[PDB]
């Protein structure tokens, strides 16, 4: 839960996932880029976030 | 074996610790310890079982970390603390039946469960902590190869047998000479007849003699003596040697003469005990020779005299008894023993599973068998069940 | 009782680690705990003990808490905390005595004590802490409805009994066919006679049996298992069944044919052990079921076959023992055993001050009508008085 | 002694707690008291031994501190902890056994060895810190002058005595009316005989009668009775009190009638229990009174007519027995028991220096001369060596 | 069972308050209820299982909600209301049928199908409301160990037993004494019957006892007594005790004598009524011990004194009966009684979808071996098994 | 022990030195020293037990300090100074006599009276003087 990531500071278990690519799902009201771009896609820059 | 004990000694703190209305500050390291374990565990797939009855299972570790409260801790932190123990907690002890199953002629010291094996990896380190237990203490010196010790009340040394020796003896049975004994547990009872009440033996004393080989040297050990054997006080009728016939046995109890207990080690003789009833220290040793005599008693009441004829029939077989209790002991291989139930527990787990018989431990974990033949690699893995069995103990 | 435990618990850590030159930094938390006790506890009136001859007494609470600026700690900090301890632990030591001298047949698990109630409000929860002890985390289990467990040394789960069954007798009693036996505490001792030793029995083989019903289930038991009973193996005078007359047992022992003992649960065999002694497992089980026969020696020597005629009289009589005993087992239910004192000072704080019979226990906590008449409520009460008696023992012990 | 269990505590913690892995939230603390024990042992030079044949050993403490700036310790930090951890662990060890092999008669509960009295200096309080075990919970209470206590499982509170009392006797020893007792560590077996099956008694009831005195005050005490004495139930012939003939004992056992136990504390009676069998609970008593009856039954079956005839020779000799086992109980004082092991560990230690008897305890430790003599002195000694050897059992 | 009593709840009270024309502040609170069901259960997969013949049933859940801004609720409402409603009703009651027919030996509280199962995450505790019904009730105050009991008329407390006891018999079963009865449900019948009307008894008084071992303990019961056995006062024809002939009775009916009616509890009389009839309380009791006496009249008139002659034959047997009738009861453990229809509903849906025999109940759920061996698991399954067939009696 | 006796010799000295008359130069470690012992006991609570037919006695000290300035000893001096010294002579007789008839097994070697253990407290050592006996 972002929400509860953003108040309580601790981002450990966040950094650690992310780290060692551990899947995950970040859950919150969040902002997103529209991308239309194919060559975006190939180059995975959706992972890059 | 360290990364389980940890994970399971963990758990059981964060069920006694993690209280409603307690203190963070009382359980802000343990916290931070299971957060640890949380972020160590998660993200990995373990299973367990596929061996007997043992189902298979797969356990999967996403919880979010336990968070933290300014004063003290509440209902909601304990019912979502609580959750996530439950479900560790069934993990550890599926892992540790797992591991309580199996067994390896070679390297039975080392894990034999897959998850265990995966628990060994370096990235499990981190869950590494206390270890104040006393099986995970010895497990910790016996893989640095320093003196390890196992404290036991009544330990479980002497497998059971009731035999006996006749030193004299021939088809009639009616004029014998020899001890019966039994050495069952901690327990010896030892006693040694004559039919004749030592008549024509030489200075009218008989001696008796009986050596039991334990099979791991005992130390600092608490042994009780006492001059009767009440398991062969009373008549009874015992089968022949080769069993094709039966014997008559009528002891008349007298009292053992000239009592000597020593207690050996590798052939030296360590401790002597000479007409010492009561409470005796065994230092260190791994024979017990419990050597005694019947005296034919010089003077006689008419009622005494006419049980001890000068010549046969002899219907009172004069008899000298000698009863041995190992109360503690300490011991560098694990044993059973009456205070503690790793034994049961681990013969438990393998008969509710229906584990079929390995190559190590005898069928059905019968202790007898085992002492009898307890080989080192039966040690090693013997000693790797009962500490994974007082890991489970902690939680179960 | 989870705060009354962690008083108890919070006073023990107290006297252990509170000591003369000892860092703050080993007794921080321990600290901490304390001032919330101290805290919690202030500005508050209590009053146990009116039952039996056991006194009213009034406990006040007004003490200061304990620095924390030191970094060492000296002596006089050890003795302020030590007269504070000193007080709270006469405290916790009549509560529970109080708690212990009281019995419920409606909800005997919950408190008794009017002080135990007090301390059973939510503003004496903040004193909760670390309940790590055998009885307490049992306590926390049961309260869950979680799997308990009481592991006991020599069990004492066989109500005191000392009988005999003759299966055939005659007002002579020169001809009997029976079994005698005892079961005590954790130990049971049996032995099947017969005086004519099998003489004309189906194939010289005499059966005797012995069931032996538990009060509760016991898990992961080790059991020794003896083939010779050395309580029936002397000659004995045994009074008649109906008392009228008695009768003489001279007992030669031989050794029990086809033993076996049988554990089972809800009458469903668990384990079978078959011609096997020494150290043995029973699992799970409320029922013993030993079986054992008296097999006549088809070959006998010149003595042997003088004690057994073919016909009466029989001067000496066959007899086959058995002795069965739980080293130790592990119980749901809270038992006394060899190696705790919970029955023992139960007992002892309730006789020292005279409690009345109540309508829950036994006449005076004879643990022999206890077990035989073990009741869901009784085992209610008797968990409470022992989790009471275990947090007393921490400190006054 | 208590800096001494507190190095052996810090010692323990450290070897349990400072393990490869752990986080080092798990030992800030601990790391913290290990570098206080460096700071205040360093500097000093301590000696041991001089005392039979263990070894004068000389102890020098200039030692380096732990670090304090890693969060999960690794092996380097293991091995420099373990070092140090190692040497201690030899001088603590040492140091309890230069104090357990040593007694005084005035102040015995003082420290004997010059180690021990050094390490009573103000300047090594420092070091002191958790003192949660039961021994030395105790020693901290006795020097307190509050009231201590000890669980002992099966005390040994009774010393060895096999003995006979003959109220009625002869020569010939054919017409016997006495009781046979063996009080053995926490079991008393009574045994009450009367040969004539008290045909002439007043009521035809003989009574018989059981003082034993316990050396110290138990209290919380659960006791097993039971209504037979199965030491004395069979056959023996046993000398007579003099030594200068033997008489024969031949029992058939019969009910004891009217037993009554009571427990005694100062000559008061604290318990009392009449026809009562199974466990029994003494609260508090330092004597036992054992009387029972034997009684003639007024109805008799041929067979047990035969077996006691109007007038002499009386061929079968009635008997009625009790067994009396302390199973657990509280004492203020140090005793030995069956679960526990300081007295192995003291004697042990004496035996292998082969420690001189000194002016205390009795020759080769033996507990039976220790317990019948239990004097305030050898109280002191025995609490102080029994400390000691607790304190070393952390380690060793 | 909290959550699947809920759904119950929820959808009884949708059909009984969502009802045209009413006014929507009267459902208010029940629609909040019911779309909160919708929202938790909206997105979730259930299976009911195919134990038996019970067909296997997938449901799934994509719900909208219900409005919540009409004054009065219309036909329109109404109909949407009712298609959500007969899908829930429908889930819920193949939820409890496979509930009901499965038992589990080593946790029989525990929900067993699946379904249940994954009712009981947390996930789901949102449907959680009003918990009100007397099964509900009892199962969460049994949950937070808490004193609960279930009311009971007429309890099925006894197992049916017709049997006599022969205390005086020969082979000719012409000279009888002894006691016949029936205990069947909440009915004991009982009745002494002396063939010879007591003429060569001691002062003419024949003694009966019959004892009733309760397998639960009841408390506030409510008891009818009455002097008399219409049962057994009529002539009969009976088999022997072991079938091998039959006997005759033909009784001649009797006031019963020193009527004492005991209630018993941990055998201690909690209640005694001493000729005492008609309506009796029975506080707490566990036992009930009736003894009752056959007197011979001492003056008869000649029709009487023509019954009973001096010796043999014996043509009228004198008997005297009671009847005790539990009207109404408390139990701790459930009960099947005359007014709840929890047994039968379960032994239906068990034999409408011939569910096997498992390893807990008895076949057909027959109630005689049920309350006889009335085991814990058993307790357990059978009052899980019930909650759940009265969550579904609130719908079907 | 060493603080009773202390105090049994301050109060004999003082018995024996503060007379009329004297030089305070031979009294003035000695008023030093008596005045240390009041300021040591003062505000301090004791009770001599009931052992046996000794009776319950209860002590409180309120005492003020002897006088300094005197070139020679008057009699207003000796009449304060033994108005302190026996009611202090008193509590130390009946102290001693409490110590006196107890025993204990085991450590009779420490005080058994809690007169005797009060006073074998830190806060008494200031009390403590020449231990010549
Ligand atoms: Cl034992
Ligand atoms: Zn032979
Ligand atoms: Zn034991
Ligand atoms: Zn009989
Ligand atoms: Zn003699
Ligand atoms: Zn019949």
């Amino acid at each position: 839960n972002l929400e509860e990531l953003m108040r309580t500071g601790d981002y450990a278990q966040i950094t650690n996932m992310l780290l060692n690519n551990q899947p995950v799902a970040l859950v919150g009201a969040l902002p997103f880029i529209t991308d239309s771009s194919v060559i975006s896609l190939v180059a995975k820059l959706d992972a890059t976030v | 074996m360290d990364v389980l004990y940890s994970l399971s000694k963990t758990l059981k703190d964060a069920r006694d610790k993690i209280v409603e209305g307690t203190l963070y500050s009382n359980v802000s390291d343990l916290i931070q310890q299971f957060n640890q374990m949380i972020i160590t565990m998660n993200g990995n797939e373990f299973q367990t079982g596929g061996i007997g009855n043992l189902p298979i299972r797969n356990w999967n570790f996403d919880f979010g970390l336990l968070g933290t409260t300014l004063l003290n801790l509440d209902a909601n932190y304990v019912e979502t603390a609580r959750n996530t123990i439950d479900y560790f907690v069934d993990f550890v002890d599926n892992v540790c039946m797992d591991e309580m199953v199996r067994e390896s002629q070679r390297n039975g010291i080392a894990p034999q469960s897959d998850s265990l094996r995966k628990l060994s990896g370096i990235k499990f380190k981190r869950i590494n902590f206390d270890n104040s237990s006393e099986y995970i203490e010895n497990w910790n010196l016996q893989n640095r190869r320093q003196r390890t010790g196992f404290t036991f009340h009544k330990p479980n040394i002497f497998p059971y047998s009731a035999s006996f020796t006749l030193n004299r003896s021939q088809p009639a049975h009616d004029n014998l000479m020899g001890t019966m004994w039994l050495n069952a547990g901690s327990e010896i009872q030892v006693a040694g007849f004559d039919y004749s009440c030592a008549i024509n033996a030489p200075a009218n004393i008989q001696q008796f003699e009986h050596i039991v080989q334990l099979r791991r040297v005992l130390t600092t050990a608490t042994i009780t003596l006492l001059p009767d054997a009440e398991r062969f006080s009373f008549p009874r009728v015992i089968n022949s040697a080769d069993g094709a016939t039966t014997w008559y046995f009528n002891p008349v109890i007298l009292r053992p003469n000239n009592v000597e207990v020593e207690f050996l080690l590798n052939g030296q003789i360590i401790n002597t005990y000479q007409a010492r009833f009561g409470t005796i220290i065994a230092r260190n040793f791994d024979t017990i020779r419990l050597s005694f005599q019947l005296m034919r008693p010089p003077n006689m009441t008419p009622a005494v005299a006419a049980l001890f004829p000068n010549a046969q029939p002899f219907e009172h077989h004069a008899t000298v008894g000698l009863t041995l209790r190992i109360e503690s002991a300490v011991c560098e291989s694990v044993l059973a023993d009456a205070s503690k139930t790793m034994l049961a527990n681990v013969t438990s787990v393998r008969q509710e599973y229906a584990i079929p018989v390995g190559p190590v431990f005898p069928p059905g974990m019968n202790w007898t068998d085992l002492i009898t033949n307890y080989s080192p690699s039966r040690e090693d893995n013997l000693q790797r069940v009962f500490t994974v069995a007082s890991i489970r103990s902690m939680l179960v």
